[PDB]
């Protein structure tokens, strides 16, 4: 079987949430948290990656990694540590076209877009619409004139909700 | 886990009989009764509706005037309930058959000072609290072996609750062990305090802690065994000043671990002096007072150790409490 | 501010590497800025002859279906 | 029809599935033009439920019904087609097409009552014990109202209700 | 798909689908074959083999099945049906699991 | 007690009436 | 958008997409005009959608006649779930009726009426006092 | 009501008028089709896209393989610039019978897939196949020519 798991780089837990997942299917939590930190260890702490675990009837595993979160691109680009509290009534997040590019260049190289050999304009298009779910708001042309204000305003509104 | 809650609504009172002057009965009143054989939630699902209304008392005729009041309800609940409002505040407690208790009165007849009109009833809205906790609570963190000390000390009883410990005398003590005890206490007190509420009722507190000590996750502070007897004693502190007046005793359990020893020596170390090691904790850890211990002993669920030393030590300190009193 | 405008720290994940500074919009291809920014385009604004009104279509039919079955 | 033939010859099993014969309308119907098989050979008020002839060519061997969309008719002579074969099944002029039994089941010893143009199920019927006063007298359904427009040659119309 | 899955393959050893794709009655046999190759009864046993093989020799439409116990089945899917052929398999397939059994 | 007509009263009523309009058409000379 | 408010034939659709059809006759005033107004207020959005008034202001209504007519760009569903509680209220027997079905029954009832192949019609009969049947007959029955 | 109003009533019923032959039972009159259609539309214009631009194309079976694997199978083609592309075989029917490859109508028969390139990768394309050995190639065309699993065979040899 294949189990996905989002799991924070370089940072393996052999306790919860994958713990008793692995031990159900008798896969060696230790092993694998081993494995995923050494592969891992290149890739920055606390990045949550994609990890596609495949079992076989032998108790035998092998680990695979998948690119970084759209969202955490998002978040990290736009530098907004925590996503809006709602969606499409404020923003919280503000990144560029170019910016889009940059992610989606990087992104295309995982295992979905692999497998769909997709041209880079409908990747962006997924991930202009994922970062309007994240409630960050994309602008064709932008400058830090404007976007030391919004900063500001967010940090303010972060600062009113803490 | 069975807090209820129930909308109450008082009968209006009876129209009067203005040309002769007559009053109109007074309208029903709203009473909660104490029976047993039924719960709480068979009263729920009798009644999905949850509310309740009176009789209207009658008007004022000719032939008889000064009308009779209307019919009242009554609502049946269990033995050991402990009615409240809407604000938190008790009510009242029901503890034997037979308790009444009035809740909502009805509305005041058609006197000539309200025009003769059937003044309304009262409305109000009530919790329900089906829980007179038994004598002895268990309290631990999760995985603390709680459930497996229940397991162990009953004769035959599911470890994923209440049990009774049997003795010679065919005196059985009544024991609760309290799962979720920490689900996010100080930060969901949404959850985690209704354990807290339950076990407020009980006589004796049994605080059983791991000897190998407690931590949620690697990237969770670990925290040792007298680290958790510290947080318990904070959490207890800030739930109910109350509560730590009850006699509390301690289990270490997992006694078969290798450095299980040494591991309760240097418990047994921090315990006699604690006032050495409290300034590792930050003044919202620290309680405003220690909770003595009567008894601390060491037993291993798995391997049958002191378990009945432990009963033995709860059966005389419970005898030595109702001697006192 | 300043910082998120020069540079990107999203893009690059290497702890050695460093954050990939912004490129004028001139350098970028021009398909790049043809893309919805805005609210996704309605039914009506779609033309017939496109996949993506057949597409919306269906997701109409299945919101649909799935509002109708909650009161089931 | 086709029939499934199976040998069994040195362990090994061959089932082959072969062609005795296949049935077909016949050619040139009187009045090609019509939409159903009914209108095209011009039976329409033409049959009863005792037509076993015309009733078996649209069951299963099973007595079972066929489809309408694999029979080609009209969903009113589909209708009237169903009834007549419930009639005729209950009134027994079917008697090849019997349920399939399951092995180990052998039917007890019942009641054998002749019946014929029995509308309703012989298990689902009340007995009338209270007749009523002659205006609103309950009265004993017999045939069908689906079959209330077939040609009569008598003055009198079918009696639906005895 | 689902009753063949539910039987599993437990005495199956292999199977071979032959066919003519320039043919009009070779629907019921590639309904076979999928049915066949259906990912829910291959996953029952990954042992079994499944093995389709197109001809140009204008020869009729079979499938052969051997089986563990050494039994060999053959379905002429030339006129018959997709669930009559399903239904002999799993009948045979019943057969040989009790056999074994 | 209800009463519902007949068949035979139905040809009774529509022969009257075709005599009847008979008449109306004699009586416009 | 919003109804007009009120002061203490018309059944074929004219402007709107919807409607309320009464199936009785009956009676309206002001305090169910006003309320029926406020509901409709409450239960509608100005933005998108209109609704129309058909009967006259402060008032007898008859069966089949159209009071309450709903337009925009609307489905039937979307009004449906206030139009039929707008009818509960109506202090008559009353549905949410679209003219996808109303105009259909219409025009079947008309053309059923006019291919009726009765010679002896009841209008007929009366006015021509065959059988003598006027003997047992109202005098507005005539006409009525 | 008196008995001769209720006389007087029943005689002046509606009686329905009964045509000669039922409207249903006699033949239907040649009717206008739909005016058009959104998908359908969509669709015969994409394949005619497809046909045109695209030289090479296999036609085969679509088994009810699992999706990772369908997806793996699909990027191995991808490598090579293979497209997998499904249409609805009602909708195919339609415009294979009139167009210059109505022999290759009987090939679309259920849950079929066609592979098709602008480049002939039929070596490469066979190879990657060959992996799941229960997936039968039905057919094929290279510069509009028919062929069949043996011709592919041949012109990869
Ligand atoms: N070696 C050893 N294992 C023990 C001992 N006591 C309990 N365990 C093990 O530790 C686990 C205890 O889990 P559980 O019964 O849920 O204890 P709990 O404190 O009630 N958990 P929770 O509070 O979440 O309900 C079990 O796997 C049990 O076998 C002990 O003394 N020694
Ligand atoms: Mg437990
Ligand atoms: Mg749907």
């Amino acid at each position: 079987a294949m189990p996905g798991p989002p799991l924070g780089p370089v940072l393996g837990q052999r306790g919860v949430s994958i713990n008793q997942f692995c031990k159900e299917f008798n896969e060696r939590t230790k092993d694998i948290k081993e494995g995923i930190p050494l592969p891992t260890k290149i890739l920055v702490k606390p990045d949550r990656t994609f990890e596609i675990k495949i079992g076989q009837p032998t108790v035998s595993y092998f680990l695979k990694a998948a690119a970084g979160i759209e969202k955490g691109a998002r978040q990290t680009g736009k530098e907004v540590a925590g996503l809006v509290t709602l969606k499409h009534v404020y923003e919280i997040a503000r990144i560029k076209a170019q910016d889009e590019a940059f992610a989606l260049q990087d992104v295309p190289l995982s295992s979905v877009v692999r497998s769909i050999i997709g041209s880079a304009r409908s990747l962006g298009i997924r991930v202009v619409k994922d970062l309007s779910s994240e409630e960050l708001a994309a602008f064709q042309k932008e400058r830090a004139i404007f976007l030391a204000a919004q900063k500001e305003a967010d940090l303010a509104a972060q600062e009113e909700a803490a | 886990i069975d807090k209820l809650r129930l909308f109450t609504r008082g009968g209006s009172g009876g129209m009067g009989y203005p040309r002769l002057g007559g009053e109109g009965g007074k309208g029903g009143d709203v009473w909660v009764v104490a029976q047993n054989r039924m719960t709480l939630k068979q009263l729920k699902d009798r009644y999905p509706r949850k509310r309740f209304v009176a009789g209207v008392g009658a008007n004022s005729k000719i032939s008889a005037l000064k009308g009779s009041k209307g019919k009242d309800c009554e609502i049946p609940v269990p033995v050991g309930i402990s009615v409240t409002d809407e604000n938190g505040k008790i009510i009242g407690e029901l503890n034997k058959e037979n308790d009444r208790i009035l809740v909502a009165q009805g509305g005041l007849g058609g006197k000539l000072l309200t025009n003769f009109l059937p003044l309304k009833g009262q409305k109000r809205i009530i919790h329900l609290d089906l829980k007179l906790i038994a004598d002895v609570g268990l309290v631990g963190f999760p995985n603390a072996g709680k459930s497996s000390l229940l397991s162990c000390v009953s004769h035959a009883k599911p470890a994923i609750e209440l049990g009774k410990i049997m003795y010679s005398d065919f005196k059985q003590i009544s024991v609760a062990d309290l799962p979720g005890l920490i689900e996010g206490a100080h930060m969901n007190k949404g959850m985690g305090h209704k354990f807290l509420k339950h076990i407020e009722r009980t006589r004796q507190l049994l605080f059983v802690v791991d000897i190998s000590g407690f931590q949620l996750s690697s990237h969770t502070q670990y925290r040792t065994a007298f680290e958790t007897i510290i947080l318990l004693t904070k959490e207890l502190e800030l739930y109910k000043e109350e509560l730590q007046t009850k006699p509390a005793l301690l289990a270490v359990n997992k006694m078969d671990l290798p450095d299980a020893q040494d591991k309760f020596h240097e418990l047994m170390s921090q315990l006699q002096n604690p006032k050495d090691f409290l300034h590792l904790f930050e003044k919202n850890m620290i309680p405003e007072r220690t909770v003595e211990f009567q008894h601390i002993i060491p037993i291993s669920a798995v391997t049958g150790e002191g378990i009945e030393e432990l009963k033995n030590c709860i059966r005389k300190s419970l005898d030595e409490q109702a001697n006192q009193e | 501010a300043t910082k998120r405008l020069f540079g990107a720290t999203r893009t690059w994940a290497g702890w050695g590497a460093w954050e990939l500074l912004n490129p004028a919009t001139s350098g970028r291809l021009l398909a790049r800025d043809y893309a919805k920014k805005p609210v996704m385009k309605g039914a009506k604004s779609g033309k017939g002859a496109v996949t993506s009104e057949a597409l919306k279509d269906p997701d109409v039919c299945t919101d649909p279906v799935q509002l109708t079955t909650y009161a089931m | 029809f086709r029939e499934v033939v199976e040998t069994q010859e040195g362990k090994t099993t061959i089932i082959e599935g072969r062609i005795t014969a296949t049935p077909k309308e016949s050619p040139n119907p009187p009045n090609p033009s019509g939409q159903c098989p009914i209108c095209r050979w011009n039976l329409k008020h033409k049959y009863n439920y005792d037509d076993v002839l015309l009733l078996s060519q649209f069951i299963r061997p099973h007595g079972g019904m066929l489809p309408r969309k694999i029979t080609g008719l009209c969903q009113e002579e589909h209708r009237k087609i169903e009834e007549c074969v419930k009639m005729a099944h209950r009134a027994g002029l079917l008697p090849n097409h019997r349920p399939r039994l399951p092995e180990g089941v052998v039917p007890k010893s019942k009641p054998q009552l002749n019946r014929y143009l029995t509308r309703w199920a012989p298990g689902s019927v009340k007995p009338i014990y209270k007749k009523g006063p002659r205006w609103n007298r309950v009265r004993m359904p017999v045939g069908s109202p689906l079959l209330r427009d077939n040609v009569c040659y008598s003055r009198t119309p079918w009696k639906l209700y005895h | 798909a689902a009753a063949l899955a539910r039987l599993g393959l437990r005495p199956v050893k292999q199977v071979r689908v032959q066919f003519c794709p320039f043919e009009k009655n070779v629907e019921s046999t590639r309904t076979f074959l999928q049915t066949v190759s259906s990912e829910k009864v291959r996953s029952t046993n990954l042992n079994c083999s499944v093995i389709a093989d197109v001809r140009h020799d204008g020869s009729e439409p079979c499938v052969d099945v051997l089986f563990g116990d050494g039994h060999r089945l053959i379905m002429r899917g030339a006129h018959l049906t997709a669930l009559e052929m399903l239904t002999a398999f799993a009948s045979h397939i019943r057969a040989r699991d009790a056999a074994g059994s | 007690r209800p009463r519902f007509v007949s068949l035979r009263a139905k040809q009774n009523m529509i022969r009257r009436l075709e005599i009847e309009a008979e008449n109306h058409y004699w009586l416009s000379m | 958008a919003l109804l007009p408010a009120s002061a203490g034939a018309t059944e074929f659709t004219e402007g709107n997409f919807a409607i309320l059809a009464l199936g009785g006759g009956y009676l309206h005033w002001g305090h169910f005009e006003m309320m029926r107004l406020t509901i409709n207020r409450s239960m509608d959005p100005k933005n998108m959608f209109a609704i129309w008034r058909v009967p006259a202001p402060f008032t007898p209504v008859k069966a089949g006649r159209l009071v309450v007519e709903m337009g925009g760009r609307c489905e039937f569903e979307e009004v449906q779930g206030f139009l039929d509680q707008v009818a509960h209220k109506l202090p008559f027997a009353a549905k949410a009726v679209s003219r996808g079905t109303l105009e259909k029954m219409r025009k079947d009832q008309e053309e059923r009426e006019r291919n009726n192949q009765n010679p002896w019609t009841f209008e007929r009969i009366a006015t021509a006092n065959m059988l003598g049947i006027r003997k047992v007959l109202s005098p507005y029955d005539l006409t009525h | 009501m008196h008995f001769q109003r209720q006389k007087l009533m029943a005689v002046t019923e509606y009686i329905p008028p009964k045509p000669a032959i039922h409207p249903s039972c006699l033949p239907s009159p040649p009717s206008p089709p739909q005016e058009e259609i959104g998908l359908i539309r969509l669709l015969r214009r994409e394949i005619a896209a497809v046909f045109q631009d695209n030289r090479m194309i296999a036609v085969c079976q679509n088994v009810a393989l699992s999706a990772e694997d369908k997806l793996l199978m699909r990027h191995q083609l991808r490598k090579h610039k293979i497209l997998m592309k499904v249409f609805p075989n009602q909708v195919l029917k339609p415009f294979l019978e009139d167009s210059k490859y109505q022999n290759l109508l009987p090939l679309f028969v259920g849950h079929n897939m066609l592979l098709v390139s602008e480049e002939p990768k039929v070596k490469e394309m066979v190879r990657i196949l060959r992996t799941v050995p229960f997936l039968p190639l039905l057919g094929g065309c290279i510069d509009d020519t028919i062929l069949s699993r043996q011709g592919f065979i041949n012109y990869s040899k």
